[PDB]
């Protein structure tokens, strides 16, 4: 997408992932886990429902119109009555074909997006404890068991208690 | 040094579908949804519009009242269904602007007649005819009075009928045109004539041309078929010399959601918003492929017969 | 503490609005504009287009030459404007297809008429009636010339009138069907006849038929109204055996930007290059919801009263 | 929107900047104020103005056309009529929807733009002196008097004289 | 010494191109594509369209079998092209509703004229005339057979011929108009006359009117043209008592993609899909300005004379 | 664009660059170097030969019509047949401009997204051992011959041999 996170460096997605459409996984002390995350999920989905409820609009229906098939040639009259309605479905086919092509590169790169908004909403909660790895993945630098990383998941993970022991991890002789 | 890894990641499926973008042509998403219906069942359902079923009846037919339509008389629809098997057993006739005819009347939306007596002074009513048989008992079109002469003689006719409802009021007509200069004056003793049906903002006139027509159910010649509004306050006044196929009465000319169709589908206990002629449809798509004829709440008819909406991410699914 | 905090934000609003998105039905940004046309004064501004208030005076009314109509010789206009008080006061008359000549005199956009002398002979001219009375004083249409018995005879007439001009000449001529036999030999002495008045390029052929039609102003007769139109070196050829409403002359008709309105509203003195038979519109949103009927640079027309273009950001406010 | 900052990791509007659109907001030991960016405000009104233009702007001029009411039944000729103008009004209705929403979601996916690019443009300019606190707001690591905060608002702010300071306020025996 | 500088960027090009964005209505990018076809060589592709050249002859004239148009006779074509040097040079005729009478024979694609017997008694045949000579010889239509009376005698003519074929069956034919009354007696010794045309589903009855008209290339008469199309196990029926332009035989109808236009433009050994009258244009761009009349896989008619679609990225250059 | 790099924190464009949409200018010992980056160029490229090739797209072939020039008056059949053809143009030429100008609007934004990609991509590729020095530009603090360089733009600058090289330059006394 033009956010380059799905199909980006995000190399792969999770098809074992079935409760979000975006998620955590993470690798600590205690052992390994997986979680989706509502707020992003929710947040593509709601943008998806939305759009769908306008393009099934509904509005149209139509009573007594023109005839649209003749048994007899006539000539001015239903060249006229043909080349109305064909003009007619020409400018309706292309509006679809146009909707669906709008819709679609939009319905992607919104996705593209959440999942950009929630690497970001992570890079700026670990603040100065891990680093980008390139792939989606952080590199956190101490200790933290599964209480730490539910407090990234949840949104309430205090930097600060780990500052200490992190940016010493990171600064010696490698 | 005790280190953790945290990953964020995305939503992956086995069975992605390909849509269509801006950009690409095919390319594979989550999920996506169907936005053209392209089938049909075949049959049209009984509701919820008033479905009357023509048969072997068309409207015009039916209006005017060929013996074998007789079953039409004062009924009401919101769609009128054309069946091509339909036929014609009484006079012949045709109907100059007949897709007019056929077109107001189907937009009315009611076949209601309501008899009016016209003061015919000096000349016999009712006339029948081999061609238009009740039976094997002759007779002719329900709603139409033929004039001829009463007592080798024919008095040239007059007759006024005001409109003092408040509604627009259809009159159905026509003029005959005899084969032979011998029918034309052992039926109303004159050579030929003319027939002038007038309204303050409306005028007719008819001159009948005698001569063979082609050979249907007994007889050569041929009934042209006329229609008049009159609207409130307005009048309608004929004067005729002869050949006149007199009015009955009115039609009660409404406005409405009322059309026709020609369909030979066959009609179903069910339910459906939108019909087409080669059945009803569904309509919670915002397009169709069906059929561009439709009747009610329909999707509009597209030249695709697929068009694919995604409602999902892109599918990178394990590399 | 050497300490310092720098934020970035952005402003918001009190009242913000909601406007349509892709994603959102109703979203609140802090200001958007109104995209759609959807009142008016109820008056049609006399400017820049040159208005033509037509009053009682249809534009067909005004073309004959009606009486009460006089005001409007030879003039032109970009709109007419046919009122709903207007009305007749000359002979009863009907036209063939007049949504036809109502719409190319109106294209025309004018009413300059030409006399020409045509050459009738053994004829009596400037036949006058009871119905198109100019005061006490009996007469007729002013554009058009009752031709009638002359020493108790009427010639059957042959008369030319070529095209020597390099642009289309209009005439609008008649036919007279009187109400009885009666009245067909005093005006004529002969029966019903033809009336063929042919061109080059056109051909047109009229009988007459006598007969009662509806009493009006003291007449029970009726005149068929027709026109033609001669191309230069070409040329109109009349041959009437009788019944003939013959014209005194042509009107010139060129293109342009001329149109015809049906409306009551008052004209007042603005400028505004939009109107609609409620009035005019200003032109400076792209879409209006007032009248699909609209005469100028105006807005188009759309079944939405209005569409909210946000010019402005999200509005996110207080806590 | 898509860029996460509007009604995002900002997380509501300043309701009393009167004088520009985006802005800064600070304290420091002097005092706290308050300025908006004019090269930012600039760029997304003129985005702004300049799709308002092209949706307002002629030309719709017609003068002769087809009538669009009738007092009369008069079948097939008047059917087509008015099929033709209603067909063409459905058109423009679909037309002047679509246009709204997708100028409207732009419209409001570019002012998230020029927020977040206001943010990165800032980011890049303090270097490693400043940590993203992640609400929007900077902690800038040394003692920077009005003027300095004022060199910040353009491109004066000369990251190399603080930089020693800053480093070692971010790093100790925390 | 420990120090290197990565810069990243993105290309120029000295000379970027203007283009049309939501935001701008000019803006620089590298590089563009246009899109609308606003040019043409003025030169129609003889291929792959099987062209006509009518010449001289419009497609009615050859239909009808003007004599300077006998080359045309059999013809087929995908499209027929009318010349602005065509003249008639014949019997002169007019044709109500001119213009569906051209647009059907130019949609069937083909003259194939197929001759038949009609079973024409007491009649003399051929009738010829000075109007319309074949080299200096009198003659007439060639698809047309003029009759009048022999031996001081017109028998009422009555003839059926059925389609028992699958095709439909296109047939055209006329009534003539005579100047006088001594021109009608002279070639039907009968005033008036009278000419019914019948399928069991069409009806079209002419009286002749007799009258002068125009002169042209010596004669004051004309000739009414009509046509009538007849289905499979349908039948034509002829009923004339005088004034009579019989025909020949049929047309043979077929429902192509063949259709017809005016132009001037001179026929090259080309090739190319679209056609205007302007010449053939390429069909690579999705638009075009050159005309709304087109032939064949075209771009779609704009108002535009330039869409630029941009190709590349904007263009920044040195500051 | 919306992306705030190409005409943003870009300042302008290479001219000197015509091998490629997308490329590096470096500095170092050796002296200086240019190389265009294929898989963001191509990247860009088979987009918009994409979007090209969609709008470009074989369509609507039509032989008998309605006629559209006359050359008597007739009234109200002819004012019909002008309305509809009038009506249809107007509609096909607003299809027209409208679809040029959101193409172009993407065209722009989605080139300006490739550059930012290709900036993100390198940035989190030399992880700890450079820094933004804001023009588009990396100050790497070790030494990088033109071989270092090389596995930078190909994905195999392998960050930890240089850690801690790079991390002594970027503190210390300066
Ligand atoms: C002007 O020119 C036209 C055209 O030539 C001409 O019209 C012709 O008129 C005659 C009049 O009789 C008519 O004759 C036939 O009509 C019937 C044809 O019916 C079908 O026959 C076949 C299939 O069924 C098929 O081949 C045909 O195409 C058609 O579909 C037919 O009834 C007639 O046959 C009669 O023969 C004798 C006559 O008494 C009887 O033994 C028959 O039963 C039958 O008629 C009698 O039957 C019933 C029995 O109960 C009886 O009650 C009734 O009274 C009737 O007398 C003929 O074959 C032609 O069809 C018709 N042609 C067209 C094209 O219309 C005009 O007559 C000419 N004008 C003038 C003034 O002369
Ligand atoms: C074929 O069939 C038609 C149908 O009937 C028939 O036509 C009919 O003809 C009669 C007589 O001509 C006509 O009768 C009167 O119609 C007028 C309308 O009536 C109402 O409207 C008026 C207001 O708009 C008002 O008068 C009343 O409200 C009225 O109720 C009516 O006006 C006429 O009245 C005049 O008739 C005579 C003529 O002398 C007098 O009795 C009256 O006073 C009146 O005016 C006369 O007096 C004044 C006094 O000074 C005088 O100045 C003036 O000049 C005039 O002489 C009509 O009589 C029917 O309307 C009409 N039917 C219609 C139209 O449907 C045909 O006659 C039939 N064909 C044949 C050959 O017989
Ligand atoms: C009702 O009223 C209409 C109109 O008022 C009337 O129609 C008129 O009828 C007359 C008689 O037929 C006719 O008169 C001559 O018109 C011909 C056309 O003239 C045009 O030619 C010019 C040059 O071509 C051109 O500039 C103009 O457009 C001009 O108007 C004219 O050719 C005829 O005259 C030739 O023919 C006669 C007959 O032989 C000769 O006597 C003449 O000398 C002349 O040329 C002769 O010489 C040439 C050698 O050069 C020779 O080869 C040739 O054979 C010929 O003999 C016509 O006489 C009017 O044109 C016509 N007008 C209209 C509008 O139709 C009706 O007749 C009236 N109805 C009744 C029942 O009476
Ligand atoms: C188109 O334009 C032309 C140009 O003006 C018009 O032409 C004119 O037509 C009229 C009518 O056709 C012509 O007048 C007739 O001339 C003929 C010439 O032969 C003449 O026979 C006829 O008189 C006959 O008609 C009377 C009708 O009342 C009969 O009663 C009478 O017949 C009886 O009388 C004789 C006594 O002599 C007895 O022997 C018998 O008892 C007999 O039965 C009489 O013979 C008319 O006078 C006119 O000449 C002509 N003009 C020109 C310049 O050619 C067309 O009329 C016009 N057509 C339209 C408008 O449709
Ligand atoms: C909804 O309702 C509509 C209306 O019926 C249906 O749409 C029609 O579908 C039929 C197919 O079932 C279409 O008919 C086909 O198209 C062509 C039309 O025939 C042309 O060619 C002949 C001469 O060859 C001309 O005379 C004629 O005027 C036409 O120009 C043909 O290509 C097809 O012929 C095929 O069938 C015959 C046997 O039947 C074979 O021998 C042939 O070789 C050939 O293979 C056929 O006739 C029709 O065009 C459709 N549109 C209409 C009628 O308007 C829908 O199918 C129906 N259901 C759904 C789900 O939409
Ligand atoms: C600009 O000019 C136009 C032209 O007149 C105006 O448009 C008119 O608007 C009025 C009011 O909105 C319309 O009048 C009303 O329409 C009602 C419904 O219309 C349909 O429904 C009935 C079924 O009952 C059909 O029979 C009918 O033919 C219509 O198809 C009618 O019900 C109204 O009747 C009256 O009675 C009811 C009682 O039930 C009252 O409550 C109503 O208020 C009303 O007085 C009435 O007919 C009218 O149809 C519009 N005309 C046209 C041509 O569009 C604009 O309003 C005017 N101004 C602006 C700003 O645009
Ligand atoms: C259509 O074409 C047909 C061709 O068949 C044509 O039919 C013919 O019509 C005429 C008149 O309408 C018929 O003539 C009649 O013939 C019968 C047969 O015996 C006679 O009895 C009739 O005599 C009466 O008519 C006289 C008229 O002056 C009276 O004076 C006399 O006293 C008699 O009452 C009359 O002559 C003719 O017979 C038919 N044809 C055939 C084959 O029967 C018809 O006219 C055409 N219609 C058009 C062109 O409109
Ligand atoms: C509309 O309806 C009216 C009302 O009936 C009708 O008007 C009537 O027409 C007849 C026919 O013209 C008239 O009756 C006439 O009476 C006079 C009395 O003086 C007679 O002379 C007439 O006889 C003629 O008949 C011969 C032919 O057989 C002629 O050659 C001869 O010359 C005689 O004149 C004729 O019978 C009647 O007077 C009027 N009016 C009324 C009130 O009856 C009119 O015909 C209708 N309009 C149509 C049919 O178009
Ligand atoms: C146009 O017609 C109207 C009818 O509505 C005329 O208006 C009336 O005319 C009478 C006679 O002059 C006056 O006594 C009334 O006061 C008028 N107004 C009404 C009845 O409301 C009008 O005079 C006609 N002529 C014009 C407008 O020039
Ligand atoms: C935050 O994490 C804690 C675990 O310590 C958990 O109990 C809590 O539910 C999380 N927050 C939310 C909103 O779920
Ligand atoms: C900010 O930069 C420009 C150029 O010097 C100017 O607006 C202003 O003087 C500067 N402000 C400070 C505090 O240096
Ligand atoms: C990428 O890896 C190293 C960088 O020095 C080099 O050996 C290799 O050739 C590079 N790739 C290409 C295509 O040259």
């Amino acid at each position: 997408g033009i956010f380059g996170a799905i199909a980006g460096f995000i190399e792969n997605g999770w098809e074992g992932m079935v409760d979000g459409w975006y998620g955590f996984r993470h690798q600590n002390s205690e052992g390994t886990g997986q979680a989706a995350d509502l707020k992003s999920t929710q947040a593509a989905i709601n943008q998806i429902t939305g759009k769908l409820n306008r393009v099934i609009k509904k509005t149209n229906e139509k009573f007594h119109q023109i005839e649209k098939e003749f048994s007899e040639v006539e000539g001015r009259i239903q060249d006229l009555e043909k080349y109305v309605e064909d003009t007619k479905i020409d400018l309706w086919s292309y509006n679809a074909e146009l909707l669906v092509a709008l819709e679609n590169q939009h319905t992607i790169d919104l996705t593209d997006s959440e999942m950009s908004k929630l690497f970001e909403r992570t890079r700026r909660q670990l603040r100065e404890n891990a680093e980008d790895m390139g792939n989606g993945c952080f590199k956190i630098y101490h200790k933290c068991d599964n209480a730490c990383i539910g407090s990234i998941r949840n949104g309430t993970y205090d930097h600060d208690i780990y500052r200490n022991e992190a940016l010493n991890n990171r600064f010696q002789i490698k | 040094n005790s280190m953790a890894t945290l990953c964020l990641g995305h939503h992956a499926v086995p069975n992605g579908t390909l849509v269509k973008t801006i950009t690409d042509d095919q390319i594979e998403v989550t999920n996506a949804t169907e936005l053209v219906q392209s089938s049909s069942t075949g049959r049209i359902c009984n509701s919820p519009h008033q479905i009357l079923d023509g048969k072997n009846c068309t409207l015009i037919d039916a209006l005017l009242g060929d013996p074998h339509c007789d079953d039409f008389q004062n009924k009401e629809w919101d769609l009128f269904v054309e069946r091509s098997t339909a036929y014609s057993n009484c006079y012949p006739y045709y109907v100059p602007d007949y897709a007019t005819l056929r077109s107001l009347v189907a937009s009315s939306g009611n076949l209601e007649f309501t008899q009016e007596s016209f003061n015919w002074t000096g000349v016999a009513q009712d006339g029948s005819s081999y061609a238009c048989r009740r039976g094997s008992v002759n007779s002719f079109f329900s709603r139409l009075n033929w004039l001829y002469n009463l007592n080798y003689k024919y008095p040239e006719q007059n007759v006024t009928m005001p409109n003092n409802d408040k509604f627009d009021k259809l009159y159905i007509w026509g003029v005959h045109h005899p084969g032979t200069d011998k029918d034309q004056t052992n039926l109303y003793v004159q050579a030929s004539g003319r027939v002038i049906v007038s309204t303050k903002r409306s005028q007719q006139t008819v001159i009948p041309n005698i001569g063979s027509r082609p050979w249907v159910r007994g007889v050569s010649s041929i009934i042209s078929i006329y229609w008049t509004i009159v609207k409130p306050g307005d009048i309608l006044l004929i004067n005729s010399t002869g050949n006149l196929i007199a009015p009955r009465g009115y039609f009660k000319i409404q406005s409405g959601k009322s059309s026709i169709m020609r369909s030979d589908a066959h009609i179903d206990e069910c339910n459906s918003e939108c019909i087409t002629p080669n059945g009803s449809i569904p309509n919670d798509k915002p397009f169709q492929n069906v059929n561009k004829i439709t009747y009610g709440a329909c999707p509009r008819y597209v030249k695709q017969n697929t068009l694919k909406l995604a409602t999902g991410m892109r599918n990178v699914p394990e590399k």
